[PDB]
């Protein structure tokens, strides 16, 4: 894992992530 | 593969045109009437009208105008048919033999050309220099009037104004000048052009483009003293002439549109104008000599004379008598008195010529003979709406029942010795909130009366409001006595409820006979109906009571009695209801189709379904399975007006451009693919618009079975009041009669020299194929009216077979016996 | 210019093997060709009629096709992309056809014997029955072309009353004839397309019903197998009526991105507050979401744990929901915090992520086929 509390959050939908990389990937999906 | 015979039982009664002049002889005055394919010629007497000659044409009469060229004794008649057959006819009488000889003829159709929005417009120059025809948008065809032009060779002239509304030839012009109203993105305008036969082109008109009213719909050329033209619109009437342009907006013409006119005085001082609602006005043109003798228009005036039938055309005969040519009602002869009567009208009816009018629905009933059938039709529209009971003499005898409102559907109930009729009356939105009737009609003057109890849609209603003055039609189920034809009861339907279908039958174990009605809730904001009902009524003790009520998700377009069950059609679904012991409808089957189930007809367990675009579909109720199954279909896009099941394998229909067609269940079919397709096995250009097909016959049914040559009998009602009959034949009888038609055509004289083959050929604006699987009964029956040598020529070198053996040389006396047997089917 | 064959005529034209998607008359087909047989074949067509066949496959795996569309090439250019020399060509759909024979040549390219299906054009339904006296009243005095005035049904009421006045001579009412009217049917589509998504109507859709019907048949959110039904239809009237049926049958919503996942149905829509089922809500960072509330939704994965932080529906905790297939954000799952809450569990879907679609029946227990109406 990374950080159990999920401190990395998405400003567009509030999706929290354990690692920054996963959040970066998530925010790239909003662009489409 | 299909062998059918079609014959006219009643000729078209609706008048689509009328003109006066001196056609027979230069001395006496004539009135020519056009009743679709028929042309009636009368002589105007001081008493009334004297019938002189009646002829039939092989074409629907589109244009009909009289004209006297330079160096001619009497007037000639120019006629143009719907299939573009142009002709100049002359009246020729020798002792006691009358004949309408064809002076000149020819087809004026143009391969390629978009037909105009305002239809065919045919006009003649006042000096008879040419005939101007407007058939297609962007082109003006010209037939020059020269003694050499016998084939009617004509040339088109390029017209920059595509959307021409009305056009006329002006009077008192040096060169032939056309005046017309047309539309462009800046509105409507009136423009003129000079037509040059030498250059074969248009030239600058005497007075270029002038702006007219938004709804300018009529153009009237005014004779030599005045000159110029009158343009009529919705709110105004304007006169234009060179520099002067006088316009009046009389309030008396605002309530309805002026749709027909006629010149009273030959100088143009008076004109008759007729609106859509039957009113008759007098347009007067005041004169002014102006010293030098130029004479100018001082003023325009409109006076309301009175009410007539809804006039299609008008024609002033003489001494105050006007002939009112009607399509929606009876045509008339009316007197125009100088002084009014106590009510205020200046019009007084003289004669009333019967018009079966738009036959929208009909039925066959025995009534009193208990053997010989009689035909009851839903005729006319609005105040002209009525019922007509047609029966044979034992010539056709007609009894009229005026309703003063539009009748729509009709069915008979023997158990209660009466008829059920769906009908609608127009009411106007009142200041108070409710609606007010226009006149007292059949639904308002009923002995017993009732209103539908709002339960289903009183709670389930959309929010909206109707503004003052708006018209709204009120639907009613009328119970009419079979003997007296008095309105025994009138049941009004819900607000916004449109009654579509009506049947009278016994359902399930129930011994009572009910009047079932199918409806649809029509709101203006709602495009396709999403609400409707099936109301089961029982008429007893002089009152109509609601037995049951079943809500549905759509419009109940059609319903039929199906083996003790009710087969209804809700939009795309074909539903089967069962009548439960609790006296309620219960759904047993549903069949979701690829078309709108408008046309619903049935034979035993077979169901014929059809939509407005000639999509034909054959379903079948599987009793052991308890559901519907599609057997076959034939979807060719074209407008379809009516449908019927001839026999277990053949299906008759009425498709676009007044054609009849027969579809058949494919025999000798190995593959499922071919079994599932209905083959087109018959096509025939009837020349009438069929609204209703009805199984039955207007002749004695014949108790003892004596080898009938024709099998089956399907009557039909049309828009022009024509009633026809269709029947099936054997291959032998068909091939004989077909060979007979082609022999008959060589000896028979066609008015305007139009070919029978061309006339009956199946026609639409896109496709035009020859007629098949149909014998023209009117042509076959005309054999008995011809002369013995022409019969000898027709039967010359022809082999006739009487059955089994003896295939001998045919004689006119053998054939007379055969055609005489055919005349007995109607 | 323009090369066009005769109606119902028999023609033999080539089929590009790389192509598969249905081509509707009027819409453009861009192509990228690499193989010399494809390039050389197209170069020959430029010298000849410039036309080739585009088959409407029922099954692209087995290459099964009964109908198709002739594609006229209107642009050719030899480009270079990613270090690859490729020719780029643009063709436009022209005539529709029925497939008679599919003979395959020595190459991968195949010829196709085809019968040209004509464009059925009918006159006005009233043209036959119109009264000669009323012919001059058939023409209208221009269009109101004010979005508000023509959206207002009072004008269409006047149109119906005037155009179909002679319905009184027939056995049917005016309103029935409007159901088979080109202008009314186009307007109904335009209004429902605007209802689906806000857009400029005057520019985007053509005024001609033949062109309009094809433009819509190409853009509808449907399966290409269903689209074949629109290609088979020859009358623009029937084509428009079929398109409105298809539109009315789009009672479900799917992932706009992948369009392979049915999220929810219109039946599941519900109003939690008096504002309405759909309403715009802003998040704590300024992102505005037009959110639709539905009782149930599926084919979604939840991301993270639920949270009440800045919840748009007090008393509920949001959990981020994304597409099972493409992982695109679809919205949130709202779960109640207390036991006395009314719906208890619901979903807030973002409108922009959804797209209308016909409910699919992937289950083989009761696969009742979609029966479109003309
Ligand atoms: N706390 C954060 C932080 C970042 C992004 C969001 C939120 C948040 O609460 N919402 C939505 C989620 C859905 C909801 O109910 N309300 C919101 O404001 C976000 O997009
Ligand atoms: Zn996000
Ligand atoms: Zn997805």
């Amino acid at each position: 894992g990374g950080r159990g509390e999920r401190p990395f959050q998405c400003n567009q939908c509030g999706a929290s992530f354990t690692q920054k990389g996963n959040l970066l990937r998530h925010i790239k999906l909003h662009s489409g | 593969m299909s062998y059918n015979y079609v014959v006219t039982a009643q000729k078209p009664t609706a008048v689509n045109g009328c003109v006066t002049g001196h056609f027979t002889s230069a001395e006496d005055l004539n009135l020519l009437i056009a009743k679709n394919t028929r042309l009636e010629i009368y002589v105007v007497t001081a008493e009334g009208l004297r019938p002189v000659k009646e002829v039939g044409m092989y074409g629907k009469i589109a244009v009909m105008e009289l004209f006297r060229p330079k160096g001619e004794s009497k007037d000639l008649l120019f006629i143009l048919t719907a299939k573009y057959n142009a002709c100049i006819l002359e009246y020729k009488q020798s002792g006691e033999s009358i004949d309408i000889i064809t002076r000149a003829h020819g087809n004026v159709q143009d391969r390629i050309g978009r037909p105009s929005e305002t239809g065919i417009i045919g006009i003649i120059d006042p000096e008879c220099r040419m005939i101007g025809l407007r058939l297609y948008d962007g082109l003006f065809k010209v037939i020059p009037l020269d003694r050499d032009n016998k084939e009617l060779k004509a040339f088109n002239i390029r017209l920059e104004e595509l959307h021409v509304i009305d056009v006329k030839f002006l009077y008192g012009c040096q060169a032939p000048t056309i005046c017309f109203v047309y539309q462009d993105p800046q509105g409507r305008h009136v423009k003129t052009y000079e037509v040059s036969l030498r250059e074969k082109e248009f030239n600058k008109g005497p007075w270029k483009q002038e702006n007219v009213e938004a709804e300018a719909s009529m153009v009237i050329a005014v004779p030599e003293p005045f000159g110029g033209a009158i343009i009529i619109g919705q709110e105004s009437i304007t006169y234009h002439n060179g520099d002067k342009y006088l316009a009046i907006a009389p309030p008396i013409i605002k309530q309805s549109t002026i749709v027909c006119h006629n010149r009273v005085d030959p100088n143009g001082s008076r004109y008759l104008l007729g609106d859509m609602e039957g009113r008759l006005f007098m347009l007067l043109l005041e004169k002014e000599e102006q010293m030098d003798g130029t004479v100018t228009l001082k003023d325009l005036r409109v006076e309301l004379l009175g009410e007539t039938s809804i006039a299609e055309c008008l024609t002033y005969l003489d001494n105050g008598v006007v002939f009112v040519g009607s399509r929606l009602g009876d045509s008339q002869l009316v007197k125009l008195n100088v002084d009014s009567n106590e009510q205020g009208s200046y019009v007084v009816a003289m004669e009333t010529f019967t018009n079966l009018g738009p036959i929208v629905d009909m039925c066959v009933v025995d009534l009193e003979r208990q053997g010989q059938g009689q035909l009851v039709t839903c005729s006319g529209a609005f105040k002209e709406g009525s019922l007509r009971i047609i029966r044979n003499g034992i010539k056709l005898h007609i009894r009229t029942v005026p309703l003063y409102e539009s009748p729509r559907k009709i069915c008979y109930q023997e158990v209660s010795q009466c008829f059920g009729v769906l009908s609608s009356r127009i009411e106007v939105q009142d200041t108070s909130g409710g609606t007010t009737a226009l006149r007292p009609s059949a639904s308002t003057q009923a002995l017993s009366s009732s209103v539908s109890s709002s339960k289903l849609f009183s709670s389930s209603t959309a929010p909206h409001e109707t503004s003052f003055g708006e018209e709204v039609e009120v639907h009613n189920l009328l119970i009419i006595d079979q003997h007296t034809f008095e309105v025994l009861h009138a049941h009004q339907f819900l607000q916004n409820e449109y009654a579509l279908s009506l049947v009278s039958c016994k359902l399930g174990k129930d011994p009572n006979t009910y009047f079932i009605v199918g409806t649809a809730m029509v709101y203006p904001e709602e495009a396709e109906p999403k609400q409707g009902r099936i109301v089961v009524f029982q008429y007893s003790d002089g009152k109509l009571q609601t037995v049951a009520e079943k809500e549905v998700k759509g419009a109940v377009y059609s319903m039929v009695e199906f083996n003790g069950k009710l087969l209804a059609s809700i939009n795309s679904t074909v539903r089967l209801y069962e009548w439960t012991t609790e006296k309620e409808l219960r759904t047993e089957c549903n069949h979701y189709n690829n078309i709108m189930a408008l046309y619903l007809k049935t034979k035993g367990d077979f169901i014929l379904v059809g939509d407005l675009m000639r999509s034909v579909l054959l379903l079948a109720y599987k009793p052991m399975e308890g559901n519907f199954e599609e057997i076959a279909r034939d979807f060719n896009p074209n407008w379809m007006s009516a449908v019927e099941i001839l026999d277990d394998d053949n299906f008759l229909g009425a498709e676009n451009a007044f054609n009849l067609f027969v579809c058949q269940k494919d025999s000798a079919a190995t593959t499922d693919e071919e079994r599932q397709h209905l083959q087109e096995v018959g096509l025939f250009h009837l020349g009438e618009f069929v609204n209703v097909f009805c199984h039955g016959s207007l002749v004695m049914q014949n108790l003892g079975e004596t080898s009938t040559p024709t099998q089956g009998s399907v009557l039909f009602g049309t828009v022009n009041g024509m009633i026809g009959l269709v029947t099936s034949l054997s291959e032998s009888w068909y091939n004989l009669l077909l060979d007979m038609q082609n022999r008959l055509n060589k000896v028979i004289k066609s008015v305007g020299k139009i070919e029978h083959s061309f006339w009956r050929s199946f026609h639409t604006e896109r496709k035009t194929e020859p007629a098949t699987g149909f014998i023209d009964g009117d042509l076959i029956e005309s054999f008995l009216d011809i002369s013995r040598p022409k019969m000898q020529e027709v039967v010359a070198n022809l082999q006739y077979d009487d059955g089994s053996g003896m295939k001998r040389e045919a004689t006119a006396d053998d054939l007379i016996k055969v055609v005489e047997e055919l005349t007995r089917i109607h | 210019g323009r090369t066009l064959h005769d109606d119902d005529s028999c023609q033999v034209i080539p089929v590009l093997p790389q192509v598969m998607m249905i081509l509707i008359p009027g819409q453009t087909l861009p192509l990228q060709l690499f193989h010399p047989q494809e390039v050389s074949m197209v170069r020959n067509l430029i010298q000849k009629d410039r036309t080739f066949a585009v088959l409407a496959y029922s099954n692209v795996q087995e290459r099964e096709a009964q109908f198709g569309t002739t594609a006229e090439i209107y642009a050719y250019r030899e480009e270079q992309d990613f270090g690859i020399e490729i020719v780029k060509v643009k063709a436009i759909g022209r005539q529709r056809f029925k497939v008679l024979e599919l003979r395959t040549q020595s190459d991968g390219i195949q010829q196709a014997k085809v019968q040209i299906l004509p464009e059925c054009v009918l006159p006005s339904t009233m043209s036959a029955v119109q009264l000669e006296s009323l012919n001059k009243c058939q023409i209208f005095p221009s269009k109101p072309v004010s979005r508000e005035d023509q959206c207002s049904y009072k004008w269409w009421q006047k149109y119906q009353k005037r155009k179909f006045h002679c319905a009184n001579l027939t056995s049917w009412p005016r309103w029935l004839y409007s159901l088979y009217d080109a202008e009314t049917l186009m307007d109904r589509i335009k209004k429902q397309l605007r209802e689906w998504d806000e857009n400029l109507k005057d520019d985007s859709l053509p005024s001609n019903p033949i062109d309009f019907s094809y433009r819509v048949a190409a853009c509808l959110p449907i399966d290409d197998v269903l689209r074949i039904q629109l290609l088979k239809i020859g009358s623009a009237i029937q084509r428009l009526r079929c398109e409105l049926d298809i539109m009315n049958k789009c009672t479900s919503l799917c992932c706009k991105q992948c369009q392979e996942t049915e999220i929810t149905t219109k039946n599941e829509i519900f109003s939690l507050s008096l504002c309405g089922p759909m309403a715009a809500y802003v998040n704590p960072h300024g992102y505005v979401h037009e959110t639709l509330t539905v009782y149930k939704a599926c084919n979604l994965n939840l991301i993270g744990r639920p949270s009440t932080e800045h919840s748009w529906f007090p008393g509920y905790a949001w959990t981020v929901a994304q597409c099972k297939i493409c992982a695109s954000h679809i919205g949130w799952k709202f779960t109640a915090t207390k036991k006395d809450m009314s719906p208890q569990k619901f979903w807030g879907l973002t409108r922009s992520a959804l797209l209308p679609t016909i409910p699919d029946t992937e289950d083989e227990i009761s696969p009742d086929k979609v029966i479109l109406c003309l």
